[PDB]
């Protein structure tokens, strides 16, 4: 479903910027990996409807962009941590040129809500933790490689409008 | 001999915090990725998503680009 | 009749946290602004600054682009 | 000291992207404003040497980019707040197409150190506060106009390297 890049456009992009583009690996040998973590059903927060449509869409897109997609559902912050640490240690990254991480859940200012989250008992994955687990120390396989993190963490705290008259 | 490497490099985050309420953000992101992956680096696609949300119809959406340590342009080169 | 407008839009932040220690960051930023304002939008100039810092010589610098709500490309058009 | 944009390059930029570039105002009538806040001398933190060279450089650059530059020095977080609220309310923004804000100081994770900052008694301008004071509600004159914020807030907490062998 993705509009393809022509070999002409590819060279045209490479001509406009010399060594300013991330190198891509051979299509036939590369092992691109992506991870989607979607929290739909919660202990104390309302059910996220449209999650299945969102998982489906993102999965199909990332595959069509060349990625193998792992899908994990309804995890606590502890489970997400374990899943992310495993993902960083995946052998496929060594023969990959990039990765995508997609988070779909509820959120707070600090981070992403796990399945067990409540105001009385927090279940939160910090944004800091995602970058830490995927950084150069913890994930040397993705060193010098682009790491795209997409976070949909729904907040009541979200901006936000101001009303005006013409 | 040991060599220095940046602890955190080559990250880009795209963040939506909009109430719920597929979802408007995800759908719009898929659409722009389908259309512009061929011709635009990921950061530009994120900007274009924002542009499409410029007029606040319904619930206002303005997803931010965050914590960018990309040193190069990330082009998806779909088809390759 | 009242109209809705995004509370926060058209911001871009460029952040250096490097110890001190002119300063390396500021000097490098001035240089890239002098050289690329004519041909590159501000976000790209920020990326180019990062690229110049790719190899950690001395104290490592990797200034981040943060909280981007720019919907368009900001070109300085120096001379205009 | 800035390499100039040719009228050819300007049209070439405008042709590559249709309505995707911020509009610039008439050179002869526009009143572009920039603010530099530099903290060099502190109550409890070491003196920031090279500040004068930094102020000079940034000032000359922003002027050569078409901005009138206000320079404020050695302020507390309270003073910075007052200065920023005034800057947001400046009449020149109405006839401007953009602004630059430059912060040069020490920093913590949350924000920028004022002149009186210590671990025992905090003097901190939050990053949140800068965006709030310059947002659409508090600064409607800069609505739909690019606002560039450059923050040099030196931290011991700063990243940061990992050592490796080939």
């Amino acid at each position: 479903n993705v509009k393809l890049c022509s070999l002409e456009e590819a060279q045209r992009i490479w001509k406009q910027k010399s060594a300013e583009i991330y190198p891509i690996m051979d299509k036939s040998s590369r092992t691109r990996l992506a991870l989607i973590i979607c929290n739909e059903e919660f202990d104390s927060i309302p059910r996220r409807t449209g999650a299945e449509v969102d998982i489906t869409g993102m999965t199909m897109l990332l595959q069509n962009l060349g990625y193998s997609v792992d899908v994990k559902k309804n995890l606590t912050a502890s489970d997400m941590t374990t899943e992310l640490e495993a993902f960083a240690h995946r052998p496929e990254h060594k023969t990959s040129d990039s990765t995508f991480l997609v988070f779909m859940s509820h959120g707070i200012r600090e981070g992403i809500c796990g399945k067990k989250h409540s105001e009385q008992v927090p279940d939160i994955l910090q944004l800091n933790a995602i970058f830490n687990m995927l950084n150069t120390k913890n994930c040397p396989s993705l060193k010098d490689k682009p790491k795209v993190i997409i976070i949909q963490a729904a907040r009541g705290d979200s901006p936000g409008v101001v009303w005006f008259k013409d | 001999a040991i060599k220095k490497a940046h602890i955190e490099k080559d990250f880009i985050a795209f963040c939506s915090s909009t109430p719920d309420n597929g979802s408007v953000f995800i759908g719009r992101l898929i659409e722009h990725m389908q259309e512009y992956a061929c011709s635009c680096d990921v950061e530009e696609i994120f900007r274009k998503v924002r542009f499409s949300f410029e007029q606040p119809d319904g619930r206002a959406q303005m997803p931010t680009t965050e914590r960018v340590t990309l040193t190069r342009c990330f082009y998806l080169f779909p088809g390759h």
